C-alpha cells in the first residue's frame, strides 16, 4: 500500500502514570518478545562539581549487590531465565534494560525494582570496581573517537558544568567515597525522573498492577538548568598517531523546535559518508564525489546532538594529515551552499533519506524500546512515525535555507583537533572563510 | 547516391594528409576529458599500436619526410577502434548532463 | 539598535558593500562640511572670504 | 587520559556581558556581531573615503 | 577544490602571502619589509606622474 | 496482526517467501548458493571481488543511473556473505519497491564487467582487506577454516595477497555465467505482495563441487600483540540434524559471550573453570559453525601472553571431565532456554529474520515456524550431549593460533 494505509497501522504507545513521579509506557505489539527498561534522567549535567561521573560509578556498582537480591544471584537469575541484561549512560541520562520473553516480566520487574530502590555499597567490591574503572579508562584511551567527542564537549562548554567529563579526573575517581555515593543515590535516582518502558507482544494492565506492587513506597518528594555555549578551539599535537581526527560544531537547537526537524533533514543531506562503501565516485551528494575523487578523507559524520532544548550541531572527519584544509574548505562550501544557494533536489534527497533512515531505525526490540525511552525523556509523550512524517512534509526548500542562515552563517564554532593536525590553519581563517564573501 | 558519397570520402581521405603520415582515423583526434577517458579505456595491444603509429608519425614530421607510396595505410582498412568506447563516453556524459539538469 | 543593525545591513555581502559605500558618501558630505567649517573658523580674520565679502 | 583534561578559565579576558554561565548565548550573539562589524564597517568607510 | 591552490598564478600568491608559514613571534621591527615595498611602489607611482609632467 | 508469511516454490527451483505486514519497512532479500566454496585454485579470492561489485554497469541501466537512482529513491543495498552463500538485501519504503526491484534485477541478471572498474575495485579490495584483517578475530577464523579443511571450505571470504590485481573480469564472466542458476535462488520479500514477486521472479531469471573433507592440522600467526587468540576446533555435524542441535545445546552448556554486560558468567563452564584456575584477565567462549555437508565445533580463547598454556590445559581438562558425564539437568534446561533465547531474540530484528529465514528456506527447502523450532530445541536428550562431548574429546584436532606462541601446547599436550 501507501503512506496513509501503512502509517495508519502503528500501536498507540499506551502510556500510564504511577502516582509518585513514575511514567510507565507499554507498547503492545505483535511479536513474541519483551524489552523492559528503566530510564532515569541522571548524568553529568545533573551532577555536582566534586562528584563528576559517579553515575558511571553507579552503573558499575549497580549489578553487584542489593539489600534483598544479591549481585551474583542477580546475574544468576538472569542466566536462569534466559535474559539479556544491559545498561548504558550519557552525560544526561541513565538506562538499565532487559531483553527477554514476556513471561519473564514479573521476575524482571522484581530484580529491576530492587535495583531501583534498594542498592548498596560493598567496600572490598568498591575497591575492586575502582580498579576496574582505572583499567577501563586505560583501555578506553585507545579508541580516538569518543576521546575526540569528550574533548569537543570540554572545549565547547567551557566553565559550565555541562562539560563535566563522563568519568572526571583520575584523582576524582580514587576519592568517590561511600557516604558521598550513597548521598548521590539518595539525591538523584528517586522520584520525578524515571520512565519504565515495556515493548513487545505484551499486556498493559497486569504490568501496571505489578509496577504498582513493586514501586509501592518510593517516598520521593531545582536541577536541569541551562548553560553557556562558548565556542572555542583545542588542538592535540600528537604525531605518534596514524590518522587525524578533527571535529567542528556550532550550537544546536535542542528538542522542542521544528528547527531540529529541518536540521535532521540537513544532517540527512550530509550525514556520514564512510570510505568502505561500495562505489565511491558516483554518489549523489557532491561532497561525497569530491572527497572520494581527490581521496581526501577516511570518513566524516555530520550530525546533530540534541540535549534538553540545547546541544550541538556539527561534524567529525577522519583523514590523513595531507587532506585537512581541502576537506575543511569543501565542508564549509557544503554548509554555505545549503545556506545561500539552497536548491530543491537536495531537499528532496534529504527527505527521502531521512524517511528511509528513520523507518529502518524504528524496527527491532532495542531501537524501538530506546525510541520509547528517548521519547519520554523530555517530550512528555512518545511521538509516532506519522507525526514525524507530517513534520517532514511540512518543510520546503525556503524554510531549509532560512534555518541554515539562522544557524550556520558567520558564527563562532568549536573545533577539536586530535593527532597530526599541523596543517589545520589558525582559527580566524576558519572564521573568515566560514561566511561566504563569495571568495 | 552511395557512389557519390564514397567517392567524396575517398577524395577527402587522399587529400586529408594522415594517410601519408601513416595514421588512421582515431590517431588524429583532439583530446578533452572525454577523449582522454576513452584513451584510458583502450585495450593494451591496441594502445601500444596507437603509440607506435603516433611515434612513427612524429618521426616523419621530425625529418619532414613522408613514408613511401605503398607504406601508406590506405582507405577501407582504417581501424575504428576508439569508436564504441568514446561513443559510450559522450553518451554517458550527456546522461550526466540531462540528469543534473 | 545593534541587533537591528546586524539584521538589516550585515546578512549578505552585497548589502554590506552598498551600506559602506552609502556611509562613505554621507561621510563625504558631513566630513567635508565640518572640516571646511572648522578650518575657516580658526582662521577667521585675515582669510580671503572676508575680502570677497567686502569686494 | 583525556578525562583528566581540565580546561583553564578566561574571565580576565571574557566580555562582562557573557560572564553569566547559566543564561545561554543564543541571545547576545548579534550584539557582539553588530558591535565588531560596526567597528570594521566604520574602518572600511573611512579607508574607502 | 580550490582555485587558489591550483591556478599557476594563485599558487605563487598562495605560497607567498596566504599560506606562508610565518613566525608567531615577530614585533613591529619586522613590518619594515612590507613598509619598504609600499614605499617603493609609492615612489614608483609618484615618480611616474612627476615624470609625466617633466 | 493475525497474518503470516507464505512459502512458494517456482518449478525451475527457486524459493519465494512473501510477507505483508502493515509497516512501511519493505525488505527484499535474495540469497544465492554461489559462495566461495564453488571456486578453485585458479580464482582464489574472487568472492570478495564479486561481493564488492555493487556499482557495475548493467545491460539496461548504466552505473551512474543505478547509483543515483538508488540513492535518489533513498533505498539501501547491502550485500552480506559467508563461505556458502551470498546475500543481496535491499531495504526501503513500500513506495520504493518497484524501481529498486528493477535495479536488483539489473544487478543479478545483467553483468557487463568492464576493465577499469575492475582495477579500481582491486584498489578497493586492498582497502577492504585492510579494514577487515585489522581486527584479529576474523583472521584467526580464516586461518581456522584453512586449518581444518583440505578442500573447498578452506577458501577465504576475502582475497589472499598475490591475487590482488591479478584477477581478471573474464573469470568473473565465467563464474557468473555458470554459477547463478535459477534452482539455487531464494527471494524473501517482506512488506510487498506475493503475486508481483511471483511475476518478477517467474519471468525475470530463466537460467537453471564435491564435499569438503576434514583435514586436521594447525596454523600459526606470529603477530605479537600480547593477546593470544586460540581456536581449538574439531569436526561436529552438518546443518539441520538433531545431533547438530545437540551441538547447539553443547555450546550453550560450555558457554558463550557475556549475556550480562560485565558478567562473571557462571553458567559457562570453560570461563569459570579457567578463572577458578587462572588469576589473570582473559575471555573464553565456545564456537560452532555447522555447514551444508560438514561442521566445526570448538572453543575460542583470548588471553594474555604469559599464561596461555594454563588456560588451554584447564579448558581441555574441563572438556574431558564434562565428556565423562557430569552435567546437571536444570543446567541442561538452562542451556536449552539459552538456545531458545538465541533463536528467538537473534532473528526478531528484520535483518536477522531475513537472514536466517532466507538461509533456511534456501537450505531446507521449506519454511519452519518458530514454535516448532522451540519444541525441537526442547526435545533434545542428554545422551546426545554426552556423546557429542565424547565426540569432541575423541575427535581429531584442528587448531588456529595467533600471538606469542611461546606458552602454548602444540601437539603433545593438546
Amino acid at each position: 500500500a501507501t503512506y496513509a494505509q501503512a502509517l495508519q497501522s502503528v500501536p498507540e504507545t499506551q502510556v500510564s502514570q504511577l502516582d509518585n513521579g513514575l511514567r510507565v509506557a507499554s507498547e503492545q505489539s505483535s511479536q513474541p518478545t519483551c524489552t523492559v527498561g528503566v530510564w532515569i534522567d541522571a548524568g553529568s549535567r545533573y551532577e555536582t562539581e566534586k562528584n563528576n561521573g559517579a553515575g558511571y560509578f553507579v552503573e558499575h556498582l549497580a549489578f553487584k549487590g542489593t539489600k534483598n537480591r544479591p549481585g551474583n544471584a542477580l546475574e544468576k537469575e538472569v542466566e536462569s531465565m534466559g535474559a539479556h541484561l544491559n545498561a548504558y549512560s550519557t552525560r544526561e541520562h541513565t538506562a538499565y534494560y532487559i531483553k527477554a520473553l514476556s513471561k519473564d516480566l514479573p521476575k524482571a520487574v522484581e530484580l529491576l525494582a530492587d535495583i531501583v530502590q534498594n542498592c548498596s555499597l560493598e567496600d572490598s567490591q568498591i575497591e575492586k570496581e575502582r580498579d576496574v574503572i582505572l583499567q577501563e579508562l586505560q583501555e578506553n584511551d585507545t579508541s580516538m573517537r569518543d576521546v575526540v567527542f569528550n574533548y569537543l564537549h570540554a572545549t565547547a562548554f567551557q566553565g559550565t558544568p555541562l562539560a563535566q567529563s563522563v568519568e572526571g579526573p583520575s584523582e576524582n575517581v580514587r576519592k568517590l567515597s561511600r557516604a558521598d555515593l550513597t548521598e548521590y543515590l539518595s539525591r538523584h535516582y528517586k522520584a520525578p525522573r524515571m520512565v519504565l518502558a515495556a515493548a513487545g507482544g505484551l499486556e498493559h494492565r497486569q504490568l501496571l498492577d505489578l509496577a504498582q506492587k513493586h514501586f509501592s513506597g518510593l517516598s520521593g518528594t531545582p536541577t536541569l538548568t541551562p548553560c553557556r555555549f562558548t565556542g572555542s578551539e583545542i588542538r592535540h599535537r600528537e604525531d605518534g598517531l596514524p590518522l587525524a581526527h578533527v571535529a567542528i560544531a556550532v550550537e544546536g537547537p535542542g528538542w522542542a523546535n521544528p528547527d531540529n526537524v529541518a536540521l535532521q533533514v540537513a544532517n540527512a543531506i550530509i550525514g556520514h559518508y564512510d570510505c568502505t562503501y561500495g562505489g565511491g565516485m558516483h554518489l549523489s551528494s557532491p561532497l561525497a564525489s569530491v572527497a572520494v575523487t581527490n581521496k581526501l578523507c577516511q570518513s566524516f559524520q555530520t550530525f546533530n546532538i540534541c540535549y534538553a532544548d540545547t546541544g550541538l550541531l556539527g561534524a567529525h572527519f577522519v583523514c590523513d594529515h595531507m587532506s585537512i584544509d581541502d576537506m575543511m574548505f569543501v565542508l564549509q562550501g557544503q554548509w554555505m551552499r545549503l545556506c545561500t544557494s539552497a536548491t530543491e533536489s537536495e531537499v528532496v534527497r534529504g527527505k527521502n533519506l531521512l524517511r528511509n533512515a528513520l523507518v529502518s531505525h524504528l524496527d527491532g526490540t532495542t531501537p524501538v524500546c530506546e525510541d520509547i525511552g528517548r521519547s519520554l525523556l523530555t517530550y512528555g509523550r512518545r511521538i509516532p512515525l506519522a507525526e514525524w512524517e507530517s513534520r517532514i512534509a511540512e518543510v520546503d526548500a525556503r524554510v531549509v535555507r532560512e534555518v541554515c542562515s539562522k544557524y550556520f552563517y558567520d558564527q563562532c564554532p568549536a573545533v577539536a583537533g586530535f593527532g597530526p593536525i599541523e596543517q589545520l590553519p589558525d582559527y580566524n581563517r576558519i572564521r573568515s572563510g566560514m561566511f561566504w564573501l563569495r571568495f | 547516391s552511395s557512389k557519390w558519397l564514397e567517392g567524396i570520402r575517398k577524395w577527402y581521405y587522399n587529400a586529408a594528409g594522415f594517410n601519408k603520415l601513416g595514421l588512421m582515423r582515431d590517431d588524429t583526434i583532439h583530446e578533452n576529458d572525454d577523449v582522454k577517458e576513452a584513451i584510458r579505456r583502450l585495450p593494451e595491444n591496441l594502445y601500444n599500436d596507437r603509440v607506435f603509429r603516433i611515434k612513427r608519425a612524429l618521426d616523419l614530421s621530425m625529418r619532414q619526410q613522408i613514408l613511401p607510396k605503398e607504406q601508406w595505410t590506405k582507405y577501407e582498412e582504417d581501424k575504428f577502434y576508439l569508436e564504441p568506447y568514446l561513443k559510450e563516453v559522450i553518451r554517458e556524459r550527456k546522461e550526466r548532463e540531462e540528469w543534473t539538469k | 539598535l545593534t541587533a537591528r543593525l546586524y539584521s538589516l545591513l550585515f546578512r549578505r555581502t552585497s548589502t554590506f558593500a552598498l551600506t559602506i559605500v552609502v556611509g562613505a558618501l554621507f561621510f563625504e558630505r558631513a566630513f567635508d562640511q565640518g572640516a571646511d567649517a572648522i578650518y575657516e573658523h580658526i582662521n577667521e580674520g585675515k582669510l580671503w572670504k572676508h575680502i570677497k565679502h567686502k569686494y | 587520559s583525556h578525562t583528566d583534561i581540565k580546561v583553564p578559565d578566561f574571565s580576565d579576558y571574557r566580555r562582562p556581558e557573557v560572564l553569566d554561565s547559566t543564561k545561554s548565548s543564543k541571545e547576545s550573539s548579534e550584539a557582539r556581531k553588530g558591535f565588531s562589524y560596526l567597528i570594521t564597517a566604520t574602518t572600511t568607510v573611512g579607508v574607502a573615503y | 577544490i580550490n582555485i587558489r591552490k591550483t591556478h599557476p598564478l594563485m599558487k605563487i600568491v598562495n605560497n607567498a602571502f596566504i599560506d606562508l608559514p610565518a613566525p608567531s613571534n615577530i614585533s613591529s621591527w619586522w613590518n619594515f619589509g612590507s613598509l619598504l615595498g609600499i614605499c617603493l611602489i609609492l615612489q614608483i607611482l609618484t615618480g611616474l606622474f612627476l615624470a609625466m609632467h617633466y | 496482526h493475525p497474518q503470516d508469511l507464505e512459502f512458494t516454490r517456482l518449478p525451475n527451483g527457486l524459493v519465494i517467501a512473501s510477507l505483508e505486514n502493515y509497516a512501511p519497512a519493505s525488505r527484499i532479500g535474495l540469497f544465492i548458493k554461489a559462495g566461495s566454496r564453488y571456486e578453485n585454485f585458479n580464482n582464489l579470492g574472487t568472492s570478495h571481488l564479486l561481493r564488492l561489485a555493487s556499482s557495475l554497469t548493467t545491460k539496461g541501466a548504466s552505473s551512474f543511473k543505478i547509483t543515483r537512482g538508488i540513492e535518489a529513491v533513498g533505498g539501501k543495498l547491502s550485500v552480506t556473505s559467508t563461505r556458502e552463500n551470498m546475500a543481496y538485501t535491499v531495504e526501503c519504503l513500500r513506495d520504493d519497491v518497484d524501481i529498486l526491484m528493477e535495479f536488483l534485477l539489473n544487478v543479478t541478471t545483467a553483468p557487463e564487467f568492464r576493465r577499469w572498474e575492475v582495477a579500481a575495485l582491486q584498489s578497493q579490495l586492498r582497502i577492504d582487506k585492510a579494514v577487515a584483517f585489522q581486527n584479529p578475530q576474523a583472521h584467526v577464523i580464516e586461518n581456522l577454516h584453512a586449518a581444518a579443511y583440505r578442500n573447498a571450505l578452506a577458501n577465504s571470504l576475502y582475497c589472499p595477497d598475490y591475487r590482488i590485481g591479478k584477477v581478471t573480469p573474464d573469470e568473473l564472466h565465467d563464474y557468473v555465467q555458470n554459477h547463478f542458476t535459477s534452482a539455487r535462488m531464494a527471494l524473501i520479500g517482506l512488506g510487498v505482495s506475493h503475486p508481483v514477486l511471483k511475476q518478477v521472479a517467474e519471468q525475470f531469471l530463466n537460467i537453471r563441487g564435491a564435499k569438503a573433507k576434514y583435514r586436521g592440522g594447525e596454523i600459526r600467526e606470529q603477530n605479537g600483540d600480547s593477546l593470544v587468540h586460540a581456536a581449538l576446533v574439531a569436526e561436529s555435524a552438518a546443518i539441520g540434524s538433531a545431533e547438530a542441535n545437540a551441538f547447539s545445546v553443547l555450546q550453550h552448556v560450555l558457554g558463550a559471550g557475556p549475556h550480562v554486560k560485565r558478567g562473571s558468567n557462571a553458567t559457562s563452564s570453560l570461563y569459570q573453570a579457567v578463572a577458578k584456575g587462572v588469576h589473570q584477565p582473559f575471555d573464553v567462549s565456545a564456537f560452532n559453525a555447522s555447514y551444508s555437508d560438514s561442521g566445526l565445533f570448538g572453543f575460542y580463547t583470548i588471553s594474555q601472553a604469559a599464561s596461555a598454556g594454563d588456560v588451554i590445559k584447564a579448558a581441555y581438562n574441563q572438556v574431558k571431565t564434562i565428556a565423562q558425564g557430569n552435567l546437571s539437568n536444570p543446567d541442561v534446561q538452562a542451556a536449552k532456554n539459552k538456545l531458545k533465547a538465541g533463536y528467538l531474540m537473534s532473528v526478531e530484528s528484520s535483518e536477522g529474520f531475513l537472514d536466517e529465514v532466507g538461509c533456511q528456506a534456501l537450505a531446507a527447502g521449506s519454511y519452519t515456524p518458530p514454535s516448532t523450532v522451540l519444541q525441537q530445541i526442547d526435545a533434545v536428550a542428554d545422551a546426545d550431549v554426552i556423546n557429542a562431548a565424547k565426540k569432541f574429546v575423541s575427535g581429531r584436532k584442528s587448531m588456529a593460533a595467533s600471538g606469542n606462541l611461546g606458552h602454548t601446547p602444540f601437539i603433545d599436550e593438546l
